[PDB]
């Protein structure tokens, strides 16, 4: 007979483990549950951020709606940005990978821009950005470059 | 008024037309309506 | 009236207004010849005095004592500007309609023009903002004295100002706008367009009205100039599908059609470049109509 | 905040037949024509199953209070009594339930409708932050938005708005830009729009202001 | 009503998991789900005592 | 006849076996002011939304966390004119008492004899009951306490509640984040967030009145004092 | 509708959505099957002149009471239901009496106006009691604060005027009034005057057949509301009849 | 043509043959009332109501040339409601006297003979022929059953003319046809005549009648 | 063709054999084509000064996305599904809709729903029909639903019977043109007149999205009807438009015309061409007894 | 239909509508349009300034008898707004609750004790069964002799709420709305300065702009130890300069 805000997110990490595997099934279920309490906010911003990204993996990569995905992330950044530091990294190439797969650069360049982005935005922002050229443009080639340069720290996050 | 239910829509209006004009006829008479509290009776402008 | 300046309001709306202007302007042929000369303490205050009296739409009837004298005032480059500042100061405290302010401040402008050339530039801007309320009437003369900025802007580097205002009451229309007036707007905006070389503008613009319009009888002075100005932009970007209608049109045009030189030229634009664009259903209908047609076989210099 | 919407989206997916019909629909058209319409609808549905059925309104309907020294309301109180029972009938076999829209929770009855009659009852968050985020992104997505506040500041600013005040906000906002001839609409645009819809003034409650 | 209803609403959450039967962690789901949703319906003393 | 004139009245009974009556009263408080009282264990918060916005309001004698007595607040949701009465009233009760013993009144037995007179109300028919729901503070014995007293004239005891606004919401978040003792400063920066749950509209330069009850007593605060804590957490 | 003549007024505990309960409205009616009372304001004294409907020639003096003497400075000239015509001159006198006896000194119009009117509207909020329905005026002449005339509705609304008519009359009476001048002229040129604004408004499908009577609070008669003499009554009838023909 | 009986093969259908027009006896034996006069010697009472009634059917009729030549609207017509008794078939035949305008005493839905489809169309055609052969007043007695306030209708023949008043109603505004054709009514209530009537001033002047004033009573004597 | 069928259209077929031998076009109902046809005013299209904010307001919904959908698609918005307008009986709802629609040039069928009054739907059912292929076919357009009260709508916690048979041919209608499709092409305008019977189902958007008040008319807005309204009729002029404002405080837009014609009615028996301003101000208090009756003075929000 | 529900008993006797509100109390909001008074007061640092339509529909009333203006206390004043019926019958019982506190303090009142006691007597009349709600707004101006000036407005039901800066009538939110952006950027104050202000925001909402004998301005100055109104002779003054102001 409970859910709380906290126990949402113990949920919130299991369905960003099973992103990682490349199964949707069992985070989905998951998502469902974590989404109802946080409807009506009762928690700070840390707890708001990790359930606006996950719910952002889900709905880019796996699901494949790219507006729904994104929206999500835009939140996340801002949420993480004040507690965290790690975090915060990851959700704003998140912002990129959205608009990257949807094949618009307009998109893509406008949030590698000041909204807080600059400070947390790494080596891995022009990653993201070379990769989305690489697809642009058609070239496969610019893309494998991409891939060995910045491996350590794209590798990291699973 | 109500041994006269002879009806079609409407029809019921020349019933009453009919009794009356023979009462017209029959000078020095008195004619009673019985039963006239409905076909000649009370409207329902609120009815459904 | 009611509730606002109540008791004696037959008399206050009707009578005062009407009087008082009336009266400034039996005093004015005394003004006018002070006028010139300075006198601008004159000026001000006669026209800010009737305004005083209460009432919605004090603008209107206050316009009758301006049409002899925003003419005078222009000269001294001094006068005008103090002539729409009454204006400005008791419609923007009590908010006077969107019709009654909008219509004496362009009448002020209307007459710069004339005059001489400089002074409508400036005060241009302050009389646009006001007539941009409106949905109606306003919005129609609103157009009107845009028309003023078009030919005077495109002689210095103000072309871009001229431009955008102009592109922006054409872009979105109302069937307030009339077609007569809609023609002639269009026209002058290709050559502010050309001028500062923005393809997008000629393009954008063009699928908001239609080039029909041109194409007519009435519109056939305008219509060769619309065109020359339209098929550089499209020319220079290098787009092949836009280009090879305006060709056409040169070549329905009569007088062209006439001399031989001419509708040879004409006819050849569209052609060559319907050709050169990727194979479709525009370049199949007229190589083959010109081909087959009488006019070509003519010429075999043409002809090959 | 289109409930009935849902409903529509997932009726369209399935490409199969969808009978749909209001309360009004249900009652008389003959006088005392409307409880036997009530048993043909649902029958009707089996003959062309897959199918679905759904009521937009029971307003009058799902409501416990009913005359008979009112004429009318003698139907109307059938309609109520066949539509448990339909329910009952269609438990443990591979019929699928009555799929219905209302207002409010207060209209149904509390000791005759219940879960486990109807799998899911499912309320849409009054506040919900998120949904609205998703509002705002549609625009977003078709063209980009500038920033002079960010967007997150769009939906901080509501926190209990009903479905059809943000549906109002987002539609003003775009409608001033078009007059205006803007391709690109601001993000103050949407601040303004907002303002005007805080009925009673910006300060809502009109006495305590 | 309720008891046939977190049976059935426990099976529901198990495919979307990928799985054909329900598991702990479905059935006590269930069980939540139904009562409240009872419990939000029919109080209406609760606004903000109990 | 029908249900109409039996379930309204209060110069006869509800035939349900409780009154509609003081249910409706509750809606009125949800049509108010959004209002959080939390009872740290160090001392006493109650927030509300107070409607400035340019500052449209006298702060310099008039406010909505408004002292009874020397060591007791309120802060109200619903009607207005209900609750004048009620504060005036309320203030009398305290100064008998306060004459009496020499002590200000404490919030528990203020809540119990408050409580008899809205039932008054109640009982009595023509009259309808006060429609606000207070929230009462106080620190007296060396302890903090806050109350509920609800429309019916009945008290209730609680640790943190809700009114105003989306109350269902505020209750539920309180018992979520509220722990037995906490410090008085960590306490407003969650009521401040309780409010902002059903706020609407959301808080300018300062659009909130926060007021304190604690070891030195209650006391409502300037509205520098309350922009501090609105920063820290909004 | 503006109004529903029944519910909404099965109790005198009602408003309405508009935001006026239409007992009031139909109170405003009361006074129209009455004939019209004007009473035209001067700085030396106010002049009444109202029209007393007649169903016989063996009334005499103190019959219908159009004119109530409030005061030993305040007159009265009442219109409407003269059931309801005999509370109003109640109210107004009891207001009067324990004011005299009490602050010593002629009363100020400025102050009876509101004080009445708190009470008219009083009946209006009860539902002990039910609205008025008849509109009388308080014409003074004191050294208070000189003359003064009021009129004050059956819904409780009190307003300064230099001349009111209250009647089924009075938006055709209220006009002609304002044409005329009576405003710093003496109560003996005024009498004449009151007379003739009667017999030019008298309509047939708003009025019956009448017997002048006419009433001075002024300098004239000492302070005191009197009625004027026959003599000087049929002088300012006699213009009153000249001046419709 | 429209309103035209035809003869209809029975073997197979088609349209062999025409028949003429149906007409209705019952509505010319209604017609012309105006005998014996009213006037206002043994029809009265309320004195106000009389002189708006006269002023808004009575005067527009004779001096209908003015109205022309002015620009301005006469009056569309009169609506008489309230309490009956006071003479509201009187009043109505007084007026229509004075103006020597054929008089029509009809209601709706009154010449249904024998089934609803015959009967739909005898009493359409009734609504159209007393409005035509302008100048005219057309009294309507018991509207209660034409006004359909309500959210039912009798769907019979009182559907037929409950839409052609609409439409002559929407026709009506103008100078021209107002002098023209007028239309007095009388009904038990305000309430229960067409939703349209209701909105706006779409008959210049309505009148109630009120309960019986003092001048009413002595005039009625 | 096969074309020659499709829902709703007439066919003949053979009585002996149920073959098609021909298409038949089909029936246009009369009561339509009067519809269309007829406008029920006698005042400007154009505009009604002070009424203006209100026109303004209407044709932010419907003009801008209509005539270019494609300013807001650049923008990023989409259509509404439709507009709602209120206010007391005759404060022009229709009047005020007239005016951007003409301006426009848009069809119009102005349309009483006394007309599609009912004991049952069968008949009122293909008039509805016929609307919406009117619309469709004469696409830009807008059906005036004037009084969606006269049908049924809110069944309350319990109606009549009749309000549910009526309410029908309502609920096909706004359905078809919004929230089954993007459209605002084919658009419907809804007044209401009487707050007492107003459907939830329009309520809630997808059938909607704005709510417009139309007010009584203004301090100033009585004022400037007044002088178009007299110029028609032979004056000298008058200084009287002032002093009808304040009496007619609270008078509807439409009562405003009562008074003119009145006016002029009464210069006509005097046998005077001038109207005077005695006239008019005998005419307010003529329609002054007529408007409680008539209209409501009392607030409706929604 | 409109705003609670008939059913019951809340208009025979008052007993509470399921909106937990009075039916009155939600109509006798709508009485404030009845009247057509619209009004904005502004507060100064020198003074407290109210105006108000004096309504006066023509000379033939007198414009000096006519007022709204009522003195209150002994330089405590206020204006009414909305229903007339109301306003009196608020103002005389205003003016008894006044006199007796006056004595009792024994110095003279608190603008925002006068404003509180009015709002607990109006609760009073709600409640009682034969009675129902005041429809009236009384707008106190007044010099606290700490604070400074301030302005109060009670609302019909007998609301209270604290303001420094209010509107009521018809049009109260688009008066309140030109008030709010005056307030914000707040000038500095003087006689001259507070009542030009207040005049101002109160013709752009109307858009007439006010006759100098239509309008009473009440003000409660530090000059005066008494409730004084301003007259045609000091607001035909104030009037002449809005025109020419900006």
């Amino acid at each position: 007979m409970d859910d709380k805000a906290l126990l949402v997110e113990v949920q919130l990490l299991e369905s960003k483990t099973y992103h990682a595997l490349s199964n949707l099934p069992k985070a989905r279920a998951a998502l469902t549950s974590a989404r109802t309490t946080a409807n009506a906010i009762y928690c700070p911003p840390k707890l708001q951020a990790t359930l606006d990204m996950q719910s952002g993996i889900i709905h880019a990569a796996e699901e494949k709606d790219w507006k729904t995905a994104y929206s999500y992330f835009y939140e996340a950044f801002e949420g993480y940005d004040s507690i965290d530091s790690p975090k915060a990294i990851t959700s704003l190439k998140y912002m990129l990978l959205c608009k990257i797969m949807l094949n618009t650069p307009e998109d893509v360049q406008a949030l590698v821009s000041g909204k807080l982005a600059l400070r947390y935005a790494g080596r891995q922002t022009e990653a993201l950005k070379c990769v989305a050229q690489a697809s642009k443009n058609r070239s496969l080639a610019d893309f494998e470059k991409a891939l060995t340069d910045y491996r350590a720290e794209l590798r990291d996050d699973p | 008024g109500s041994e006269l239910v002879q009806k079609y829509v409407g029809e019921g209006a020349r019933m009453v037309r009919e009794l009356f004009e023979m009462a017209r006829t029959k000078k020095a008479c008195l004619i009673f309506f019985d039963e006239i509290d409905a076909i000649g009776g009370a409207r329902f402008d609120d009815g459904a | 009236m009611a509730d606002g300046g109540s008791e004696r309001a037959d008399g206050r709306i009707v009578k005062m207004e009407v009087d008082y202007s009336a009266t400034v302007d039996q005093r004015l042929p005394e003004c006018e010849k002070l006028a010139k000369e300075g006198r601008l303490q004159e000026v001000i205050e006669t026209l800010l005095s009737l305004e005083k009296q209460t009432r919605t739409a004090s603008d209107m009837v206050s316009t009758s004592r301006i049409l002899v004298a925003v003419v005078k005032m222009c000269y001294e480059a001094k006068e005008w500007d103090l002539l729409n500042e009454n204006i400005m100061l008791l419609s923007k405290r009590r908010s006077q309609l969107k019709q009654a302010v909008a219509k004496m401040v362009q009448q002020c402008c209307t007459y710069v023009e004339e005059i001489t050339d400089l002074p409508v530039k400036l005060r241009l801007i302050d009389t646009l903002r006001m007539v941009t309320e409106g949905k109606i009437y306003v919005e129609i003369e609103r157009a009107r004295l845009t028309k003023t900025l078009a030919t005077i802007k495109e002689q210095n580097g103000d072309v871009k100002e001229a431009a955008s205002i102009l592109q922006e009451l054409q872009v979105e229309t109302y069937g307030s706008m009339e077609k007569k007036e809609r023609v002639e707007f269009i026209l002058e905006q290709m050559r502010l367009c050309l001028a500062v070389k923005d393809y997008i503008r000629t393009q954008i613009i063009s699928k908001k009205i239609n080039t029909k319009f041109f194409q007519e009888e009435n519109t056939e002075k305008l219509k060769l100039k619309y065109y020359n100005l339209m098929i550089q932009l499209d020319q220079h970007e290098g787009s092949y599908l836009s280009i090879c209608k305006h060709y056409r049109a040169i070549y329905d045009t009569p007088c062209i059609q006439a001399e031989s030189d001419k509708w040879q030229q004409a006819l050849k634009s569209v052609v060559l470049y319907v050709i050169l664009a990727p194979f479709d259903n525009e370049q199949s209908d007229l190589v083959h109509r010109i081909s087959s047609d009488k006019k070509l076989e003519e010429i075999p210099k043409y002809k090959d | 905040c289109g409930k009935t919407m849902l409903a529509k989206a997932v009726a369209h997916h399935t490409t199969a037949a969808f009978i749909r019909v209001v309360g009004s629909e249900f009652v008389q058209k003959y006088l005392g024509e409307g409880p036997r319409m009530v048993r043909d609808v649902f029958r009707l549905a089996k003959e062309n199953a897959p199918a679905i059925i759904f009521i937009d309104e029971i307003d009058a309907i799902a409501t416990k209070r009913f005359d008979a020294q009112t004429g009318a309301d003698r139907e109307v109180q059938r309609i109520l009594l066949e539509l448990l029972n339909q329910m009952d009938g269609f438990d443990q076999n591979v019929n699928v339930k009555v799929i219905m829209a209302t207002n409010r929770a207060d209209t149904l009855d509390p000791a005759l409708l219940r879960p486990g009659r109807l799998d899911r009852k499912i309320e849409f968050p009054l506040p919900d932050r998120r949904q609205k985020r998703l509002i705002f992104s549609t625009i977003t997505s078709k063209m980009n938005l500038s920033e002079e506040v960010d967007l997150e500041d769009y939906v901080a600013r509501p926190d209990k708005i009903s479905g059809a005040d943000i549906n109002s906000i987002c539609q003003e906002s775009g409608m001033l830009a078009v007059r205006e001839n803007r391709y690109i609409v601001l993000a103050k645009d949407f601040e303004k729009a907002y303002k005007t819809v805080i009925k009673k003034d910006e300060q809502e409650h009109e006495f305590y202001k | 009503a309720e008891v046939k209803g977190v049976c059935t609403e426990a099976g529901m959450y198990a495919l979307r998991e990928r799985r054909v039967h329900v598991t702990q962690e479905d059935f006590e789901m269930a069980v939540a789900k139904v009562m409240q949703k009872d419990s939000e319906k029919n109080m209406s003393i609760k606004k903000l005592w109990k | 006849m029908a249900e109409r004139g039996y379930s309204f009245s209060l110069t006869t009974f509800s035939p349900s076996g409780k009154l509609v009556q003081i249910e409706y009263a509750l809606a009125a408080v949800a049509g108010g002011a959004p209002s959080v009282g939390i009872k740290a264990a160090n001392g006493v918060v109650l927030a509300t939304e107070k409607k400035q916005k340019s500052i449209l309001y006298d702060e310099r004698s008039v406010h909505k966390v408004e002292p009874i007595t020397k060591h007791i607040g309120l802060v109200y949701s619903g009607m207005g004119p209900d609750y004048r009465v009620l504060v005036h009233r309320a203030r009398k009760l305290a100064q008998q008492y306060y004459l009496v013993y020499q002590e200000p009144i404490p919030t528990a037995q203020l809540v119990q004899r408050v409580a008899s007179v809205m039932q008054e109300y109640t009982q009595s028919g023509g009259v309808r009951p006060f429609g606000v729901s207070l929230l009462i503070c106080g620190w007296n014995e060396g302890r903090p306490y806050l109350f509920q007293s609800d429309p019916s004239g009945a008290y209730f005891a609680w640790k943190a509640t809700a009114m105003g606004k989306n109350y269902v919401n505020g209750k539920t978040f309180l018992e979520k984040r509220y722990n037995e003792d906490l410090e008085l400063e960590d306490a407003i920066h969650t009521a401040i967030l309780t409010l902002k749950e059903s706020f609407e509209g959301q808080m300018t330069e300062d659009n909130i009145e926060v007021g304190i009850c604690n070891e030195a007593g209650f006391r409502r605060l300037t509205p520098t004092e309350v922009r501090d804590y609105l920063a820290a957490i909004a | 509708m503006s109004s529903i003549g029944t519910g909404y007024d099965l109790s005198a505990s009602t408003f309405s959505p508009d935001g006026r309960v239409f007992q009031v409205e139909y109170a405003m009616k009361a006074v129209e099957n009455s004939s019209t009372a004007i009473g035209i304001r001067c700085k030396d004294g106010v002049v009444f002149g109202v029209e007393k409907l007649v169903l016989s020639k063996l009334y005499e003096e103190g019959s219908n009471k159009r004119l109530f003497n409030v005061d030993r400075h305040v007159g009265m000239a009442v219109a409407g239901l003269l059931a309801d015509a005999r509370s109003l001159a109640d109210i107004a006198r009891e207001e009067a009496s324990n004011f005299r006896s009490n602050f010593g000194y002629n009363i100020p119009l400025k102050h009876l106006a509101d004080r009445v009117a708190m009470y008219v509207h009083a009946y209006t909020l009860y539902s002990a009691v039910r609205p008025f329905g008849c509109s009388f005026m308080l014409g003074s002449y004191s050294v208070n604060d000189g003359a003064q005339l009021y009129m004050i509705d059956p819904s409780g609304v009190s307003y300064g005027y230099w001349g009111c008519a209250i009647g089924k009359a009075r938006q055709a009476a209220k006009t002609e009034i304002e044409k005329l001048q009576m405003k710093e002229m003496t109560c003996r040129d005024v009498v004449k005057e009151v007379a003739k604004i009667i017999y030019i408004v008298h309509d047939e499908v708003k009025d019956k057949a009448f017997e002048l009577e006419l009433s001075w609070v002024g300098e004239l008669t000492k302070g005191r509301h009197e009625i004027v003499p026959k003599d000087v009554r049929e002088e300012a009838e006699k213009y009153a009849k000249e001046s419709l023909k | 043509k429209p309103g035209d009986l035809v003869g209809v093969n029975k073997d197979s259908y088609l349209i062999l043959e025409t028949l003429p027009t149906e007409y209705d006896s019952r509505v010319k034996a209604m017609e012309v009332d105006e005998r014996p006069t009213e006037q206002y010697s043994d029809i009265g009472g309320l004195d106000k109501q009389i002189q708006e009634l006269v002023e808004a059917i009575v005067l527009p009729m004779n001096h209908k040339e003015k109205f022309e030549n002015l620009g301005i609207q006469p009056p569309k017509g009169v609506l008489m409601y309230g309490p009956p008794g006071t003479g509201k078939t009187l009043l109505a035949r007084a007026c229509a006297a004075q103006t020597k305008a054929t008089f029509l005493k009809l209601a709706g839905p009154q010449l249904v003979q024998m089934f609803i489809g015959d009967g739909a169309k005898l009493v359409r055609d009734a609504f159209a022929l007393a409005k035509e052969k302008a100048p005219s007043i057309i009294f309507i007695d018991e509207l209660d059953a034409i006004g359909t306030k309500r959210f039912d209708s009798e769907k019979a023949g009182d559907r037929e003319v409950q839409r052609t008043m609409l439409e002559l109603l929407n026709q009506l505004d103008g100078f021209q046809p107002n002098t023209q054709v007028k239309v007095i009514a009388a009904t038990n209530r305000v309430d229960i005549l067409d939703p349209a009537l209701l909105r706006s001033g779409r008959l210049d002047r309505k009148i109630e009648f009120p309960m019986p004033n003092e001048e009413a009573r002595a005039r009625i004597m | 063709d096969k074309s020659k069928l499709k829902p709703g259209t007439r066919v003949a077929l053979d009585m002996t054999t149920l073959t098609i031998m021909r298409y038949l076009p089909r029936e246009v109902d009369p009561l339509v084509y009067n519809m269309s046809h007829e406008d029920p005013g006698n005042v400007s299209y154009s505009e009604i000064g002070g009424l203006s904010e209100q026109i303004r307001e209407l044709r932010e919904v419907i003009e801008l996305p209509l005539t270019n959908p494609e300013l807001f698609q650049r923008v990023g918005i989409i259509p509404p599904k439709g507009c709602l307008l209120y206010g007391p009986p005759g404060t022009g709802k229709t009047l005020l809709a007239r005016a951007v629609a003409s301006q426009l040039d848009c069809n119009f069928l102005k349309v009483v729903s006394s007309s599609i009054v009912d004991k049952y739907i069968g008949e009122s059912a293909r008039l509805i029909r016929e609307m919406f292929n009117y619309a469709r076919d004469h696409q830009p357009c807008i059906i005036f639903m004037d009084e969606i009260d006269a049908i049924g709508g809110r069944r309350f916690s319990e109606g009549t019977s009749a309000d549910r048979e009526i309410q029908r041919t309502l609920m096909e209608l706004l359905n078809q043109m919004d929230g089954f499709d993007t459209l605002h092409r084919v658009k419907m305008i809804m007044a209401t007149n009487r707050p007492d019977t107003l459907d939830p189902a329009l309520l809630r958007p997808g059938r909607l999205d704005r709510k417009i008040h139309i007010d009584l008319p203004n301090e100033q807005a009585r004022l400037d009807i007044l002088k178009i309204h007299a110029g028609p009729i032979t004056k000298h002029g008058e200084i009287d438009y002032e002093a009808i404002v304040k009496l007619s405080d609270g008078f509807n837009g439409a009562d405003l015309r009562n008074v003119c014609t009145e006016a002029g009615m009464f210069a006509i028996r005097a046998d005077h061409d001038f109207v005077v301003q005695e006239d008019f101000m005998k005419a307010v208090r003529k329609v002054a007894d007529s408007k409680k009756l008539e209209s409501k003075l009392d607030y409706k929000p929604v | 239909m409109s705003r609670g529900s008939s059913a019951g008993f809340d208009r025979h006797i008052t007993i509470f509508s399921p909106e937990g509100r009075l039916y009155q109390v939600e109509y006798a909001f709508k009485a404030i349009n009845q009247g057509g008074l619209t009004s904005v007061a502004v507060r100064g640092k020198d003074c407290a300034v109210i105006v108000t339509q004096k309504k006066v529909p023509d000379k033939l009333l007198d414009s000096s008898t006519v007022t709204h203006l009522f003195k209150i206390t002994e330089n405590i004043g206020c204006v009414m707004t909305g229903m007339t019926a109301d306003s009196r019958s608020q103002v005389q019982r205003a003016r008894y609750e006044a006199a007796n506190w006056k004595y009792k303090y024994g110095y003279e009142i608190p603008v925002d004790m006068l404003c509180k006691r009015i709002a607990d007597i109006s609760q009073v009349y709600t409640q009682n069964a034969e009675m129902r709600p005041l429809g009236c707004c009384m707008i106190l101006i007044g010099i606290d002799e700490e604070q400074g000036p301030q302005v109060y407005k009670c609302d019909p039901a007998g609301y209270y709420c604290g303001f420094k800066a209010t509107a009521a009538g018809v049009k109260q939110t688009e008066s309140t709305s030109f008030l709010e952006k005056k307030v914000k950027k707040k000038f500095d104050w003087t006689f001259e300065q507070t009542v030009e202000t207040a005049i101002t925001c109160l013709s752009t909402v109307l858009s007439i702009d006010f006759k100098p004998s239509e309008i009473e301005v009440g003000v409660v100055t530090v000059e005066n130890p008494k409730f004084r109104i301003l007259t045609e002779a000091e607001i035909d003054a104030h009037l002449v300069a809005l025109a020419e102001r900006d």
